[PDB]
RNA sequence: AUUUAGUUGGGCACUCUAGCGAGACUGCCGGUGACAAACCGGAGGAAGGUGGGGAUGACGUCAAAUCAUCAUGCCCCUUAUGACCUGGGCUACACACGUGCUACAAUGGGAAGUACAACGAGUCGCUAGACCGCGAGGUCAUGCAAAUCUCUUAAAGCUUCUCUCAGUUCGGAUUGCAGGCUGCAACUCGCCUGCAUGAAGCCGGAAUCGCUAGUAAUCGCGGAUCAGCACGCCGCGGUGAA
């Protein structure tokens, strides 16, 4: 039962506390970046893919 | 430690009684680095010694240094498991750690409802013959030579 | 009129000093020795540069640094001796450095690592 | 002297070379540049771990620099305003111009 | 809440509405998690909805201060 | 009994009277000994009696009450007899946000 | 000079920011050492023998774990296991264990004043000033796309009396009341203030673990997922042992 909840989000809300955001190539609920719309482990793997402009890898 | 040997990091004397052991005596009471209150009330229990018998810091703090000292130290260093050890000749850096230790940690377990007054009492006790951390030394002394029933296979 | 710059950085804390020839006191942020400092103002600690040069002076000092509790930018106060005496003493320079006086210390916060508590501070070991 | 503009990219070498040049048609027409201020580059943090169903610990981490640039002109011409409203080049780089 | 706005919901005080003055029924079957009290409501009999099993409950004078789901837990407790 | 309301110690000072007795803290008699206006000097109270008894009537004033165990008794006797699911859970002594009693008994019934 | 302010006269002077550079690389010297590496000591130097710290984990070792990121062959259904709604719950407590926080006290408190940063976040998001509150806060209304302005003048110290040794000016557990704010709403199932009982705790037994220095031990600031919701996390700074 994965594809209800990639359409569900879609509609617009029933109040204004259901507006929860995901990832859209995926469907994670969990740890989405709301200035990216991406979730956690897509990000490290298209950074690793050299697509996302901006990051790099850290050291200090 | 397994490699090779280490520094020791001398402690510097302080810009007041200008001693360089009296900083050590007070970096061993001092938690979190409060020298505000625990390095003024030994320098109060100290003027209290400068108040009731005696007459200058540094002289009694030297007095404490003669009763306290460390005449000597065992260590256990067994062979085949068993409880073995020395009376070893104690350096003049370990006999200051371990009568400062006897003292600070005394002064623990003196425990008086004065937070100076422990202390005061405290340096009464080890400059002046008496307290426990005194007979700490007799009893330092006492097991000197007395485990040296298997210390003379060596 | 005569007056000095000697700069000093511990603890993260530019310190510069506008030394003027007076009889040696500080305004720290225009304030005195103890209208901004602790009993923790030591002699040998401030005042260890003038038992060597300009003895034993001294000179009246203005600054205004911040950064580091009592203890942190009271150490800027050695390099703004170290380079006042640099502007002014070329021969006592020489007895500064075997006295050191002059090596700043590289210390900073820690790096803090992920994975543990603090930058060296490992977790309980909580085994059994 | 009413005209001043802003450079804000990633890199630093993009920046001032393009600063350079806006710079050079500013100060080729008239005179009088101000400073290629450098700006104290705003960084960004982010902490992401490796795997997927455990393992908290193994982290990977992220952050984002971004160098920013301020330009000012003292003492301007009708020329170089023309230089800064039609040219706007390179394209990689964004640019927050005012007067 | 209450006191900035009594949080009573509107469809079911229509239920409750349309017999103020009228007797006391026995059964109004409902949800009743979400609606508080306040005291014009005295004298029904609502079924109190738990969202497994619907229990009853009457109404005295003294309610004024909570909901009707308070009485029907959630539990099956034993 | 003793000088003033109930449950006074004797030979302490003025905010001790206030402060072990069952009903008032220490603010309440903070204020009210700031509507009077008088030292405690220091901890022995030895001073006139029409002070003693003219706080006592000030504090005949509020509600230290012999029975405001009776007071609550009959405010928990409603609490636990409409139903009620927080008359329950007044004594298993857990608020209106839920406290997740998994190691949470030793507060009241000691577990051990 | 003016000042309540560094207003604007003043330029980048010191500082600061970021651009190119120089820089600590056995770079030079004395001795040990076969003249060999290397070692012990100097000179210069801010940094001496890879300055402190990060990124970067070979072959493989362990059927370690991931079909609950996604792809995915094989066996199963497709008037249901697919899809839509209302209430719940994953937060319950007869017990055991791992982790985090607070005191168990005369090194702790209360009244007073007085201090010292860095990393950031920020235009339906942070609040100037003033008003009214024991208070959560509310009210008039300003700024702020950022080196301007809002969180945002950090805490332990410093100097007085104090509880002057008690379940106590140590401490705050559960409970009645005044409330405050988010939300469509805070019994299930958010957080906080204040008023009122003042719980337990009166330094922990085997067995443990963190760690060789601005580090242990300790005190504050911000950020994430987020309308609300940190003793957790990720950093940053402050004091600083053996
Ligand atoms: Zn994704």
């Amino acid at each position: 039962a994965k594809k209800s909840m990639i359409a569900k989000n879609k509609r617009p809300a029933k109040h204004s506390t259901q507006a929860y955001t995901r990832c859209e190539r995926c469907g994670r609920p969990h740890s989405v970046y709301r200035k990216f719309h991406l979730c956690r482990i897509c990000f490290r793997e298209l950074a690793y893919k050299g697509q996302i402009p901006g990051v790099k890898k850290a050291s200090w | 430690p397994r490699k090779g040997p280490v520094a020791k990091r001398d402690v510097l004397p302080d810009p007041i009684y200008n001693s360089k052991l009296v900083t050590r005596l007070i970096n061993r009471v001092m938690v979190d680095g409060k020298r505000g209150i625990a390095a003024n009330i030994i320098y109060n229990s100290f003027d209290i010694i400068k108040e009731s018998t005696g007459n200058d810091p540094l002289e009694v703090f030297e007095q404490a240094m003669k009763n306290v000292m460390p005449v000597l130290e065992v260590k256990a260093r067994r062979v085949g498991g068993s409880n073995y050890q020395v009376p070893v000749e104690v350096r003049p850096e370990r006999r200051t750690t371990l009568g400062l230790r006897w003292v600070v940690n005394y002064a623990r377990l003196r425990g008086e409802h004065t937070m100076e007054e422990r202390l005061a009492k405290e340096i009464m006790d080890a400059a002046n013959n008496t307290g426990a951390s005194v007979k700490k030394r007799e009893d330092t002394h006492k097991m000197a030579d007395a485990n040296r029933a298997f210390a003379h296979y060596r | 009129q005569v007056q000095y710059s000697g700069t000093g950085r511990r603890k993260n804390a530019v310190a510069r000093v506008r030394l003027v020839p007076g009889t040696g006191k500080i305004t720290v942020n225009k304030k005195d020795v103890e209208e901004y400092i602790p009993h923790a103002d030591l002699r040998e600690v401030i005042n260890q540069p003038f038992g060597v040069t300009e003895t034993k002076g001294a000179y009246d000092v203005i600054v205004n640094v911040n950064g580091g509790g009592y203890a942190g930018q009271s150490g800027a106060i050695r390099h703004g001796i170290a380079r006042a005496l640099l502007q002014v003493d070329p021969d006592f320079r020489s007895a500064l450095k075997r006295a050191g006086l002059l090596t700043r210390d590289a210390r900073m916060v820690e790096r803090k690592k992920p994975g543990l508590k603090k930058a060296r501070k490992a977790s309980q070991f909580s085994k059994r | 002297q009413k005209i001043r503009i802003r450079l804000k990219a990633y890199e630093h070498r993009i920046l001032d070379q393009s600063a350079d040049k806006i710079v050079e048609t500013a100060k080729r027409t008239g005179a009088d540049v101000s400073g290629p201020i450098p700006l104290p580059t705003e960084r960004s943090l982010y902490t992401v771990i490796r795997a997927t169903h455990k393992y908290k610990d193994s982290r990977e981490q992220f952050e984002m620099r971004t160098h920013k640039r301020l330009i000012d002109i003292v003492n301007p011409t009708p020329k170089t305003v023309d230089a800064l409203m039609k040219l706007d080049l390179p394209s990689g780089v964004n640019i927050e111009i005012k007067l | 809440s209450l006191k900035k706005g009594p949080f009573v919901d509107d469809h079911l005080m229509k239920k409750v509405e349309a017999q103020q003055g009228a007797e006391k029924k026995k059964v109004i079957k409902t949800w009743s998690r979400r609606s508080t009290i306040f005291p014009s409501f005295v004298g029904f009999t609502i079924a109190v909805y738990d969202g497994r099993k619907h229990v009853p409950v009457y109404i005295q004078e003294d309610m004024v201060g909570h909901k009707l789901g308070e009485f029907a837990p959630t539990r099956t407790y034993r | 009994a003793r000088i003033a309301g109930v449950d006074i110690p004797r030979d302490k000072r003025v905010v001790v009277s206030l402060t072990y007795i069952y009903g008032i803290g220490n603010t309440t008699a903070k204020k009210v000994l700031a509507n009077v206006g008088v030292s405690e000097d220091v901890r022995v109270r030895d001073l006139t009696n029409e002070q003693t008894d003219a706080i006592r009537a000030e504090i005949d004033k509020l509600k230290v009450e012999g029975d405001l165990r009776r007071e609550v008794n009959l405010n928990i006797k409603r609490l636990m007899e409409i139903g009620s699911y927080r008359g329950i859970r007044h004594r298993r002594g857990l608020p209106t946000r839920g406290q997740n009693t998994k190691n949470n008994a030793r507060t009241r019934k000691g577990p051990t």
